[PDB]
C-alpha cells in the first residue's frame, strides 16, 4: 500500500481519488492520501470551491516513484511532483501517518469497480497520450484538446489519442467502399489492431482512459474518443469473440459508475441506441444492454 | 452548406458544378408470383448528372444486369450511383472537373463522399430544393435509349438543347424545372401541351420542340396553369 503525502492544503477543495471524493476546507490539517492500492494506475484530481471551472488532476503508478502534492500559489493550483530522496519521503509519510493527519483510500475489499474500469490501463500508454516526458505521472484537465480536435491549438498540451475517422482514405480501401463504410471490420481488425494497437489489450486501454477523462475531467474530446472506439467494435461485423465478451464487460462497468446526473452530456444518444439496437454486435452486449434500459431508458 | 433559394443564383456563376439524382438509377415493376406472392422485376435505370450553367447532361445508363445476384439494391443504388460519378470525375480533364456536386437526395452524401475521398477539394453538397428531375424518364428521347440499352452506357446530351443562345442560365433552368415539375404532376397534360400543335417539330439533335420566343412564354404559361390547376385537383381549391 503506497501513499501520496501533500505539502499542505492552502485552498478549499474538493479532491478526487479514483472514483472516491472528499471535501478539504482552506488550511485544514490535510497531507494526503494512504493506503493506495499498488498494481492499479490512478488518478488524484482536484475541483477548486471558488472556481469549479477546470477540474485537473494527476495519473499516476506508485510502483514508478515516489509522488507527493504541492499547492502553487503563483500557478494557482496543486501540483504533483516527485520525490528523489527516498529516506526523506518515507521519513515525511511516517510523521504525517503517526500524526493521522491522512485520509485512507477507502476501498470496500469485495469492491473490483477500480480494477474493471482501469483493467487494461498502462502508465507507459498514458504518457504516450499525454506527452510530458520528464515526469513520471500524467496532468489532465477539462479543457484539453485532442490531436483530431485540432486539426478541425497548442499541441505540447493536447490529447495525443489514435485518430479514427470512418470517412477517410485509411478507414477504406479504395474498390471496397460501400464494403468498408458499412462493415468496418477491414478498418478494426488490420488498421487498428494488427497496424496500429497491435492487440485488443492496447485497444480497450486507451478506450478505458478515453472514458476516465470524459467522466472525472468532463473532457469532450475523451468522451468523443471513446465513443469512436465503441462504434468501431460494433459496426464490424467480424469482432474476435474473446474482445466482444470483455466489450461487453468493460462498457458495464462504466456504465455503472457514471453519475446519473450526468449520462445527460456523457452518453451519445446516437452511437448508443445504433450500437445496442441496429449493428452488427447488436446482440453481443447482454450486460451492457441490460445496465443501459434499466438506469437510462430515456435515452434509448 | 444546403442549397436553397437563398443561395440560387449559385448555381449560374462560374464554378463548375453537377447536379446529381439518383432517383431513377434502380427502376422496378411490382407483380405477382404463380404463388400469389410478390415479386419485383429491375428495369433499365439511369444516373442524371448535370450541369445547370451549361446544359451538358451525363445520362449514365444502369442496365439491369448491374443488380444479379445482388441484395439489398436500394441500398447498393446509392453505392452504385456514387461509384459512376467518381469514375465520371475522374474520366475528366481537371480543368473540367466539378468544384462542387449537389445530390438532390440527402442519403446519397455519404456514398458520395466516401467514393471522392481522393477529391477533398470537390464540396459534396444537399439542397433543401425539391427538384423535379425524377420527371427525366418523361423525356420521350431520354426514355428511348434508357430502354433500349443492352449494356452499360453513357450518353452524353443538352438538356437546353439550343436555348442558351438567346437567353440565359438563369432562365433555361428555370424553364427546364417548369417543365419537368409539369411532367411529374400530369405527364399527359403537360406532354400535350408540348406537341399539341404539329407545325413545331422537334429536331433530330434536339429534345424539345423549336418554340419561337413568343410560342415559349405561351408554353410556359399553360405549364403554369397545369401545375396551379393540379394543385387544386389535388387538394380541391
Ligand atoms: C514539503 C516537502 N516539499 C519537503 O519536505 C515535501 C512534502 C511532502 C512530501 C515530500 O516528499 C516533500
Amino acid at each position: 500500500m503506497n501513499t501520496v503525502p501533500f505539502t499542505s492544503a492552502p485552498i478549499e477543495v474538493t479532491i478526487g481519488i479514483d472514483q472516491y471524493s472528499f471535501n478539504v476546507k482552506e488550511n485544514q490539517p490535510f497531507h494526503g492520501i494512504k493506503d493506495i492500492p499498488i498494481g492499479h494506475v490512478h488518478v488524484i484530481h482536484f475541483q477548486h470551491a471558488d472556481n469549479s471551472s477546470m477540474r485537473y488532476g494527476y495519473w499516476f503508478d506508485c510502483r514508478m516513484g515516489n509522488f507527493y502534492i504541492q499547492y502553487d500559489p503563483k500557478d494557482g493550483l496543486y501540483k504533483m511532483m516527485e520525490e528523489r530522496d527516498g529516506a526523506k519521503f518515507e521519513n515525511i509519510v511516517h510523521n504525517f501517518k503517526e500524526r493521522q493527519m491522512m485520509v485512507s483510500y477507502p476501498k470496500i475489499d469485495e469492491d473490483d469497480t477500480w480494477y474493471n474500469l482501469t483493467e487494461f490501463v498502462q502508465m507507459d500508454k498514458i504518457r504516450k497520450i499525454v506527452r510530458k516526458d520528464e515526469n513520471q505521472f500524467s496532468y489532465v484537465d477539462s479543457s484539453m484538446t485532442t490531436v483530431q480536435e485540432n486539426e478541425l491549438s497548442d499541441p505540447a498540451h493536447s490529447l495525443n489519442y489514435t485518430v479514427i475517422n470512418f470517412k477517410s482514405r485509411e478507414a477504406i480501401r479504395p474498390g471496397h467502399e460501400m464494403e468498408d463504410f458499412l462493415d468496418k471490420s477491414y478498418y478494426l481488425n488490420t488498421v487498428m489492431l494488427q497496424g496500429i494497437f497491435k492487440n485488443s489489450s492496447n485497444y480497450f486501454g486507451e478506450l478505458q482512459f478515453a472514458f476516465l477523462n470524459a467522466m472525472f475531467f468532463g473532457n469532450y474530446g475523451s468522451s468523443l474518443q471513446w465513443h469512436a472506439m465503441i462504434e468501431l467494435i460494433c459496426s464490424s461485423a467480424t469482432v474476435p469473440k474473446h474482445m466482444l465478451d470483455k466489450l461487453d464487460e468493460i462498457l458495464y462497468y462504466q456504465i455503472k459508475t457514471l453519475p446519473e446526473q450526468y449520462s445527460d452530456i456523457l452518453l451519445n444518444e446516437r452511437v448508443w441506441n445504433i450500437c445496442l439496437y441496429s449493428s452488427f454486435q447488436k446482440n453481443s452486449l447482454h450486460n451492457t444492454e441490460k445496465i443501459m434500459e434499466n438506469k437510462y431508458p430515456e435515452l434509448l | 452548406g444546403a442549397m436553397n433559394s437563398s443561395n440560387y443564383a449559385e448555381l449560374f456563376n462560374n464554378d463548375i458544378k453537377l447536379f446529381v439524382d439518383d432517383t431513377n438509377v434502380y427502376r422496378v415493376t411490382v407483380h405477382k408470383t404463380f404463388e400469389g406472392n410478390v415479386a419485383t422485376k429491375a428495369i433499365n435505370g439511369c444516373i442524371f448528372t448535370l450541369n445547370p450553367k451549361t446544359g451538358h447532361l451525363f445520362l449514365k445508363i444502369i442496365h439491369t444486369s448491374v443488380w444479379a445476384g445482388q441484395k439489398r439494391l436500394s441500398q447498393l443504388a446509392k453505392w452504385k450511383t456514387a461509384e459512376e460519378v467518381s469514375a465520371l470525375v475522374r474520366s475528366l480533364p481537371k480543368e473540367e472537373q466539378p468544384k462542387q456536386i449537389i445530390v438532390t437526395r440527402k442519403a446519397m452524401l455519404d456514398p458520395l463522399e466516401v467514393h471522392m475521398l481522393d477529391f477533398p477539394n470537390i464540396a459534396i453538397r444537399p439542397t433543401e430544393l425539391r427538384l423535379p428531375f425524377s420527371a427525366a424518364m418523361s423525356i420521350d428521347k431520354l426514355s428511348d435509349v434508357v430502354m433500349k440499352a443492352t449494356e452499360p452506357q453513357m450518353v452524353l446530351f443538352n438538356i437546353y438543347d439550343d436555348w442558351l443562345d438567346r437567353i440565359s442560365s438563369y432562365t433555361a433552368f428555370s424553364r427546364l424545372t417548369l417543365l419537368l415539375r409539369a411532367l411529374k404532376t400530369n405527364e399527359e397534360s403537360a406532354k400535350m401541351i408540348l406537341l399539341s400543335d404539329p407545325t413545331i417539330t422537334i429536331k433530330s439533335y434536339h429534345l424539345w420542340p423549336s418554340f419561337t420566343d413568343e410560342q415559349w412564354i405561351t408554353i410556359e404559361s399553360q405549364m403554369r396553369d397545369l401545375i396551379l390547376t393540379e394543385y387544386g385537383r389535388k387538394y380541391n381549391v
